[PDB]
C-alpha cells in the first residue's frame, strides 16, 4: 500500500512544523494542504497516514526493546489515569496532552538513543526507498571475497538512507549481518563462510536447526551462497530490486522460514522464467503445511507461466493433477466432490485455485475448453447441509 | 428344477457410487434451471440482450 501510494503520489508526511507566517514549507503540496488540518487530505493519504504510522511504529520496535515501550505505555497511561478522575486541578490538568514533544522526551527518558535521526529520516522526510543492491560474486574461486555491491538512484519520489544491515544466508550456516555506509555507490563485504567443499560428504551441517534439504541442483562448483535479504523484520520503506540465479530463486521456495521471502520470490518468479522445474518445485511447495496465500499467489505463478508455455507447452495441461492428488473423499474417482471442509487449507486453496486455472491459456485461441468443462462440472458438484459452513464463497469465487 | 423347486427374485441392482452422484447433482441442476425458468418468465424481468 505505502510503496503504491507514494509512487502515485508524494510522501505522506508527519509535520512538527507549522508554515505560520503565512508560509508554505511544502513539498508535499502535490495536491493539497497537509500540516494543521484534518478536512483537506484524502482517504488514500488518511489510510497510508495509518500505513507509516503502522511502520514508524515498527522501526521503533528496531531500535527499541518492546519491554521498553511497554514500560513507556505504561507510564502514559499511569500520567493520563492519574490527571484523570479528579476535581478539575487547576492550572494542573492539561498532562492528558500527551503529543509528539512530550511523548520524544518520555522514550529519551526510558532509553535514550538517535530516534531523533530516526524522526528525521522518516517522521519528517516522506520518502519510499528503492533497493538496487547489486549481486557481485566473489570467492567463486576468486582473489576477493564474498563481496555485493550497494546502488540506489530513482528520483520523482526518492530518499537516501545509510547505515543499515544485511541479511545473507550460506548454504549451510550463519545469518551474515553486514553494515552499511551512506555516500550510496559502495562495495561490501560478508563475513565469509568457510569453503565448503566436497559437498556430497557435507550434505547438512546445520543449515537453520534440524531442516532437511540436499540439492546440488543449483550452480554448486564455487557458489558458498544461497540468498541476499535487507531487514528481514522489514523496518526501512523498501522496494528492493535485484539479480540472483534462478536456482537460488527456485531453491528459496522449496523452503525458507520467511513468508515475506516467499511471496517476494513468487513475483520475481512470476516475471521472466519457464522450466518445467519451476512447476515442479512449485507443486512440491504448493503440497505440504506452508502457508495458505503464499499457495494463492503460486497458483498464479502457474497461471503466468503457464501463460508463457505457448511454444513451450513441456507438462500437462497444469492444476488437474493438483486437485486429483490432494483430495480424496472416498478416494474420488477422477472428480472430487463432496465435504471437503473443516481444514481451512483446503477452504482457502479451493477457493482459489479455479481462478488460477482459468488463466491457464496457450495462444491459439487461448483455448481453456478443458478448464471452461471442468469448472461447469465444479458448479454441478455443489453440497448439501452435511457441510455446516453456508457454502457462499467458493460459489462466488468459481463466478470469478 | 424347473417344477420342483423355487428362488426369490430382487430385481432391482445398479450400486454405482460415482453414476449415483451425478444423477443426483443432474437433478439438482434440473430443480434449478426450472425454478429459474418459472420465476424468470413470472416476475419483472429485465434481460441481458434485447427481448431474450
Amino acid at each position: 500500500k505505502i510503496v503504491a501510494y507514494e509512487l502515485k503520489t508524494g510522501g505522506v508526511l508527519l509535520h512538527p512544523i507549522f508554515g505560520g507566517g503565512k508560509e508554505k514549507d511544502n513539498p508535499a503540496s502535490h495536491l493539497h494542504f497537509s500540516i494543521k488540518h484534518p478536512h483537506t487530505l484524502s482517504w488514500e493519504y488518511y489510510s497510508m497516514f495509518q500505513c507509516k504510522a503502522h511502520l514508524v511504529m515498527r522501526l521503533i520496535e528496531n531500535r527499541i526493546s518492546m519491554e521498553f515501550m511497554l514500560q513507556v505505555f505504561n507510564k502514559l497511561l499511569s500520567l493520563a489515569s492519574t490527571a484523570s478522575s479528579q476535581k478539575f486541578q487547576s492550572h494542573m490538568w492539561s498532562q492528558m496532552l500527551v503529543s509528539t514533544s512530550g511523548f520524544l522526551k518520555s522514550i529519551s527518558n526510558v532509553s535514550g538513543k538517535d530516534i531523533q535521526p530516526l524522526i528525521k529520516q522518516w517522521v519528517d522526510q516522506s520518502g519510499v526507498v528503492k533497493f538496487y543492491g547489486s549481486f557481485a560474486f566473489n570467492r567463486k574461486r576468486n582473489v576477493l571475497e564474498l563481496e555485493i555491491k550497494q546502488d540506489y538512484t530513482s528520483p520523482g519520489t526518492q530518499k537516501y538512507v545509510g547505515p543499515l544491515k544485511v541479511t545473507v544466508q550460506e548454504l549451510d550456516g550463519s545469518f551474515n549481518h553486514t553494515l552499511q555506509i551512506e555516500e550510496n555507490s559502495l562495495k561490501h563485504d560478508i563475513p565469509c563462510h568457510s569453503k565448503s567443499r566436497r559437498n556430497k560428504k557435507k550434505k547438512i551441517p546445520l543449515m537453520n536447526g534440524e531442516e532437511v534439504d540436499m540439492d546440488l541442483s543449483a550452480m554448486d562448483a564455487d557458489s558458498p551462497l544461497l540468498w541476499i535479504r535487507i531487514d528481514p523484520d522489514m523496518s526501512v520503506l523498501r522496494k528492493v530490486e535485484f539479480e540472483q540465479a534462478d536456482f537460488m530463486w527456485q531453491y528459496q521456495l522449496r523452503y525458507e522460514r520467511d513468508v515475506v521471502a516467499q511471496q517476494e520470490s513468487i513475483l520475481a518468479l512470476e516475471k521472466f522464467p519457464t522450466p518445467a522445474s519451476r512447476l515442479a518445485l512449485t507443486d512440491i511447495l504448493e503440497q505440504e503445511q506452508c502457508f495458505y496465500r503464499v499457495r494463492m499467489s503460486a497458483c498464479f505463478c502457474l497461471a503466468k507461466i503457464a501463460n508463457s508455455m505457448v511454444s513451450t507447452w513441456t507438462g500437462p495441461p497444469a492444476m488437474k493433477s493438483l486437485f486429483t492428488r490432494m483430495f480424496c473423499c472416498k478416494s474420488c474417482p477422477n472428480i472430487v466432490k463432496t465435504n471437503n471442509f473443516m481444514s481451512f487449507q483446503s477452504y482457502f486453496l479451493q477457493k482459489t485455485m479455479p481462478v488460477a486455472m482459468a488463466l491457464l491459456r496457450d495462444v491459439h485461441n487461448l483455448c481453456p475448453k478443458e478448464v471452461l468443462t471442468f469448472i461447469l462440472d465444479l458448479i454441478k458438484y455443489n453440497d448439501n447441509r452435511k457441510n455446516k459452513f453456508s457454502d457462499n464463497y467458493y460459489r462466488a469465487e468459481m463466478i470469478d | 428344477x424347473x417344477x420342483x423347486x423355487x428362488x426369490x427374485x430382487x430385481x432391482x441392482x445398479x450400486x454405482x457410487y460415482q453414476v449415483l452422484r451425478e444423477k443426483a447433482a443432474s437433478q439438482r441442476r434440473d430443480v434449478e434451471r426450472a425454478l429459474t425458468r418459472f420465476m424468470a418468465k413470472t416476475g419483472e424481468t429485465q434481460s441481458l440482450f434485447k427481448d431474450d
